[PDB]
RNA sequence: CGAUGAUUUUUGCCCUGCACAUUUUAGAUGGAUACGAAUAAGACUUUUUAGUCGCUGGACCAUAGCAGGCUGGCAACGGUGCGCUUAGCGGAAAGGCUUUGUGCGCUUGCCGGCGGAUAGCAAUGUCAACAUGCGCGGGGAUAAAUCCUUUGCAUACGACUUAG
RNA sequence: ACCGAACGUGAAGUUAAAGUGCCGGAAUGCACGCUCAUCAGACACCACAAAAGGUGUUAGUUCAUCUAAAUGAACUAGCCCUGAAAAUGGAUGGCGCUCA
RNA sequence: CAUCGGUUUGGAGCGGCAGGAUAAUGGCGGAGGAAUGUGGCACGGCUUCUGCUGUGUGUUAUAGCCUCUGACGAUACUGCCA
């Protein structure tokens, strides 16, 4: 028989599965559409939650009761300190969507950002990157060549950037690294911005 | 090749009051000739009041045709059994003999009028002489001055599951 | 029915040639160029001379048969409207508030702008397609005019105009109001 | 030459069956370049072999034979039915199998 | 000039030659309907036929009466040298040579190969040069 | 009717279930088959009407769990493929390898593009249905159906033809050189004997 | 499914040449032989008029030599196999399509000398690609993960975020 | 429970009913037509449909006005369309099929 | 592998014979007729008649067709061959 009375449904079928997560850095699913007239920039940022606080304002919205008066709001604090730029990422579009061609990396990594490769840093022999960094050493012919690659090939350019956890007063000392894509201007001039 | 016109020829046993009795003749097409003297008896017994029992065959013959490569056009009447009552109709075809005349008309009516091989009882079948007696367009439009047309869009009919070229269609 | 033959022919003035490749047919005349693909019909040309062309079909059913006149009257608008041209005449009518219309051009593409339809504060824009010319006329008060080589297009701009001046939630019976094509008829008489 | 091929190149397609039932003693065999019965009745008689490899060696060789021959045709598209003194395994429907040029007639 | 691009078709008609069982040579005489013909020949059997049975030939026996009986269609054609045309033509080419090569000997495939070794020799020779 | 390594099809303009029967039947005996440019497939029938029968389709799911239901894929080889795998015994393990010698494609991929592409007649649009039917193209049915891909394989299908292009351009040129070459070498006596053997 | 970093100072790992031997095979046994498009249309020549082609791949290429041996001549200066080298193009899954010179071979384009027997009248009568292992040989590099302690951005336990 | 046919253990041949695009042994076989459906249709028992409508198309019947170039009226019955609304997602057995 | 015997499935099988309207046709000879009328002739729109062309008249002419028939000769179809 039929519900004796209607009610809506509890919760939301579009979040399904209530499951946790699978990585604790919140992934960009989908980045801002790229549009060729504007100058380069970058469309994402990295922070750190660092808390709530409370702002006074004048409301400039007419024909508002609170039109030219005090509002009261919480805000939240944003804790952002500089990113570092480490590499670039070129991307093909396929019939079975986008594909990364190749990845190039900076000459020099700094230990915060190196430390993300590791699990046990300490026990370690630091050897991340340590071979390519040669790559740089002799006249760096092997970096031109895979950025002209990037140049010729790839239709989405995304940098790789970390974070300095170690300007905020947080105890990890692993940075975050996240690639964020590169909008504006011709494939180009994204890798040589980059 | 499915039917042949047969003659079929009979009357009813001799007896002492009717010693010579009438002979009947029938135009029947049929397949064979267990089927034609079957059409016969079928036909005698709803016309006159004479069984089986008490007639006899007296002959069954090919009607061969008179000119098999001459083209013709044949006017057939026809008296039908429909779903929901019993019909008379008129209609036309060409060919080269009667009986390929009489096997289009029998599928014509089993495709247009879902009219099965026992319910058609063929009245006449009659070669029109002249042009003029040719009522149907559907066969009147091939009796026109210096008739000719192509055939558009052949499609060949190839030996192989795989072609290596492209398909054609000229012609 | 199969009928074995079916002929239309397709008169071609003195100023106009007619190309016809692949049922692909280019009308040149005086006022231009059009171009009409019939690349959906099973059809055949035959250039009986320069001022005829036969149009064909063979062993067609009723259907096909009744494309046949249809491609013919096709191409006829096409060349009566590459030699005299094409113009549809709108009358404003409205009971109480004027219907302001205005031809106004933005992102360099011409609109036709029409405001105040029955007081409405709402601004209805309708898109002027290429190759339509339209002009507010100044003989008569309160006239549209809508020209162009090609009859499908000017014809089908002014239903759009006509279209998007629909009168909602009332008696259309007695609420009037609207843009209607008043003529039909050619640039050049 | 470049070729030394002396049979013809065949199929095992499938045993005589009915929609349900099947008969290993029969296998259906599609012959290379075969199309109608009319081409097929001139293998009729010809023997078949179905050639494969196994793992440990026989008088050191690992390959070993299965022979046949072909009784009748199969339907109206030059198929032929076999026999076999072993009836072939039915992991080897799709298998190539050759048949022979002899006994010969020609 | 108008430039209209008209097809090429070849027309079922009095006086069409067509092939039948791709072998033997006729000649439409009469049209029964859309699907069938009178046809007929000096090495056939005059009859009647579907059209979707024999293949039309871009050869006309021209100036033929509709319904012409075996005598006339045998004098016209023999007038006309049907024959001569259509073994002219690159299609009875084609088909005499397929029958050609269809009835060689191995022997026969053997010397085939040995000169078309010769030809290549030849043609190569000539493209070097070229 | 010989038997080959690979059998790869240009899938323009054929029949989906006409193709797919035989391609079914191809593989089932042990024929390697590749199907190419599956987005340039041909239904019969409107495109509206295919439309709602592919929405009919969607509409089967599992109503306890919609991720156990049939999967409704919507790229134009995967419908061939569904095509295809209804006609095979694909719970048995031969029918298993039966569709392990398929291979579907949308446009034509590497090594495919450089290689011979045949047609199957008797599955082929332009020579089964009657001249004035109407008929769907499988790549506007996808991506009326939540297909994403049309405009890349529309980009690298004009890429790759003009490559092609350029190839047979040079394979011409190179023909009608060696055909000036062989007609200079004739009236030899091979090509003579040659001549009387039907060569 | 992709990109990318590092890959053991162990006698372990990577790349590469040869030789030998094994295991595997949904099934080699001359070659998967590349325009695109239309189909009531394509192509070639003159000229937009017409003539010609197709009407299936029964085609094309390759194909002779102890499973293809050993030798000699003539004609052309061509064809072809393997190993080096140059240059270019190919990112849809490119991993292939080319091109420059170079070394050794073969050439059935034509004509010769020698050899095969006995596997007995057939018996797959054993000739493939893939992978692995073992001897030699030449180049090359020199890690991490988990447990444990710690954290609380996490947590029933596993798991997770951290630090050592 | 219907159709066919009744049964020892085998070989070869041929069939019945039912079938021959694939699933599946056997033809994308030969032939004349009809039908296009924005709920087509697809095989006895058997897994239903009616009264009633259509200027969709096809073939027929009977009248009438016609050169003092064909056309008009009523009607018959084939396929198609409307009439034709139920609860988990789903069944011509499935795929799929349109000069089938 | 050969030959035989039993059963059985085939071939583009080959040949002889009989029947029927002692096939019907076709081919040849003869008589008669007509039109979707050939040549000819008379009138025309487009043709320097460059299938141009349509309508007329009429009867083989610079094509043919239809009906009847006279003497031969075949073929199909069906059946038989110990
Ligand atoms: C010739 N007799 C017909 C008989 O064949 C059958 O006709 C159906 C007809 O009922 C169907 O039509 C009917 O049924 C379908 C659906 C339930 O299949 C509905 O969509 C449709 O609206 C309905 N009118 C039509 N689509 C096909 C005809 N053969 O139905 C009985 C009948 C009308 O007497």
């Amino acid at each position: 028989s039929h519900r004796k009375y209607e009610a809506p449904r509890h919760g939301s079928l579009g979040f399904l599965p209530r499951k946790r997560a699978a990585k604790q850095r919140g992934r960009v699913k989908s980045f801002p559409k790229d549009v060729k007239s504007k100058p380069v920039a970058l469309t994402a940022f990295l922070g750190y939650k660092a808390g709530m606080t409370t702002i006074v304002r004048d409301l400039d919205r007419p024909g508002s009761k609170m039109h030219k008066r005090e509002v009261v709001e919480a805000a939240t604090v944003v804790d952002t300190p500089p990113m570092v730029v480490v590499g670039v990422v070129g991307y093909v579009e396929t019939p079975r969507g986008l594909r990364s061609l190749t990845t190039v990396w900076a000459e020099h990594l700094s230990e915060e950002v190196r430390r993300r490769f590791y699990k046990n840093w300490y026990k370690s022999k630091k050897k991340a990157f340590t071979k390519y960094s040669g790559k740089y050493a002799t006249d760096a012919k092997q970096v031109e060549t895979e950025l002209a690659r990037i140049k010729k090939y790839a239709s989405v350019v995304r940098v790789l950037a970390h974070t300095q956890i170690k300007k905020t007063p947080l105890s990890q000392k692993k940075a975050h690294l996240a690639e964020i894509q590169i909008n504006g201007g011709s494939v180009s001039d994204k890798v040589d911005w980059a | 090749s499915r039917l042949n016109e047969y003659q079929v020829i009979g009357r009813n046993l001799p007896t002492e009051s009717v010693p010579e009795p009438k002979l009947f003749r029938m135009r029947i097409f049929a397949p064979n000739t267990v089927v034609a003297k079957s059409r016969y008896w079928y036909f005698l017994q709803k016309l006159h009041k004479v069984k089986k029992a008490s007639g006899e065959i007296v002959s069954v013959n090919i009607i061969s045709e008179a000119k098999p490569t001459k083209v013709k056009t044949f006017g057939i009447w026809l008296r039908y059994e429909s779903r929901s009552g019993i019909h008379n109709m008129y209609k036309e075809y060409r060919d080269v003999t009667r009986v390929g005349a009489v096997e289009t008309m029998y599928q014509d009516l089993a495709a247009r009028h879902r009219a099965r091989f026992r319910s058609i009882h063929i009245l006449k079948v009659v070669e029109l002489e002249k042009t003029d007696d040719v009522k149907r367009q559907y066969v009147k439009q091939f009796l026109t001055k210096d008739l000719k047309f192509p055939l558009p869009h052949r499609v060949q009919k190839s030996k192989k599951l795989f072609q290596a070229t492209a398909p054609t269609t000229f012609y | 029915m199969k009928y074995i033959q079916t002929d239309q022919i397709l008169d071609i003035p003195e100023g106009v040639t007619v190309d016809i490749k692949a049922r692909v047919v280019k009308v040149t005349g005086p006022r231009g160029e059009l171009t009409k693909d019939l690349k959906h019909i099973d059809v055949t040309f035959n250039k009986i001379n320069n001022r005829a062309i036969k149009i064909t079909v063979h062993n067609g059913d009723r259907k096909h048969v009744a494309a046949l006149r249809t491609v013919k009257s096709l191409i006829a608008n096409l060349i009566t409207g590459v030699t005299k041209g094409y113009k549809y005449k709108m009358r404003f009518v409205y009971a109480h508030f004027p219907i302001n219309v205005n031809i106004i051009k933005k992102d360099g593409q011409d609109y036709v702008e029409i405001r105040n339809f029955l007081g409405e504060k709402r601004v209805r824009e309708v898109k002027i397609h290429e190759g339509v010319t339209m002009e507010i006329s100044s003989t008569q008060k309160d006239e549209l005019i809508v020209s162009g080589n090609s009859l499908e297009a000017v014809s089908q701009n002014a239903a759009d105009i006509q279209q998007i001046c629909r009168v909602r939630n009332k008696d259309i019976r007695k609420f009037l109001d609207g843009i209607y094509v008043s003529e039909r008829g050619t640039i050049v008489e | 030459a470049e070729s030394h091929r002396l049979y013809v190149k065949g199929k095992h397609i499938s045993y005589q069956r009915s929609k349900s039932v099947t008969n290993p003693n029969v296998s259906l065999i599609q012959i290379e370049g075969v199309a109608s019965p009319k081409d097929a009745k001139f293998y009729l008689g010809k023997r078949i072999a179905y050639v494969y490899r196994a793992p440990k060696e026989i008088r050191g060789s690992k390959i070993r034979v299965i022979w046949g021959k072909v009784t009748r045709t199969h339907g109206n598209n030059g198929l032929v039915r076999a026999n076999f003194k072993k009836n072939l395994p039915p992991k080897t429907f799709g298998a190539s199998v050759r048949i022979m040029l002899y006994p010969s007639n020609i | 000039s108008s430039t209209v691009k008209a097809a090429n078709w070849r027309f079922v008609e009095v006086g069409r030659v067509v092939l039948v069982d791709n072998k033997e040579l006729a000649t439409i005489v009469e049209i029964i309907d859309q699907k069938r013909v009178l046809i007929d020949g000096p090495k056939i059997q005059r009859q009647a036929i579907a059209l979707a049975k024999i293949v039309l030939t871009p050869i006309v026996l021209p100036n033929l009466p509709r319904g012409s009986r075996t005598a006339t269609v045998t004098k016209k054609w023999a007038a006309a040298d049907i024959d001569a045309k259509w073994a002219a033509s690159g299609w009875a080419k084609k088909l005499a040579n397929k029958e050609r090569r269809s009835q060689l000997s191995d022997f026969e495939r053997f010397q085939v190969m040995v000169l078309k070794k010769q030809r290549r020799f030849a043609t190569k020779k000539a493209l070097v040069k070229a | 009717s010989s038997f080959e390594k690979v059998v790869v099809i240009d899938g323009k303009g054929h029949l989906l279930g006409r193709l797919a029967s035989i391609v079914s039947k191809q593989i089932l005996n042990g024929q390697k088959v590749v199907v190419v440019r599956c987005e340039e497939l041909n239904i019969s029938g409107e495109f509206f009407r295919n439309k709602l029968k592919y929405h009919d389709y969607l509409r089967k799911a599992t109503r306890y769990n919609k991720k156990k239901g049939p999967f409704h894929f919507r790229a134009p080889s995967r419908i061939l493929y569904k095509a295809i795998r209804g006609m095979i015994p694909h719970k048995t393990a031969r029918g298993k390898a039966a569709l392990e010698r398929l291979k579907v494609f949308e446009g034509v991929p590497p090594p495919y593009d450089k290689k011979k592409r045949v047609v199957v007649p008797q599955a082929l649009r332009v020579l089964r249905l009657k001249p004035g039917r109407k008929y769907t193209t499988v790549g506007k049915l996808s991506s009326a159906v939540g297909w994403k891909y049309e405009s890349v394989v529309e980009k690298l299908e004009e890429k790759r033809k003009v490559q092609s292009a350029e190839y047979y351009a040079k394979k011409k040129a190179l023909t009608k050189k060696l055909n000036a070459a062989k007609a200079s070498t004739a009236e030899s006596e091979a090509a003579q004997k040659l001549a009387a053997f039907g060569y």
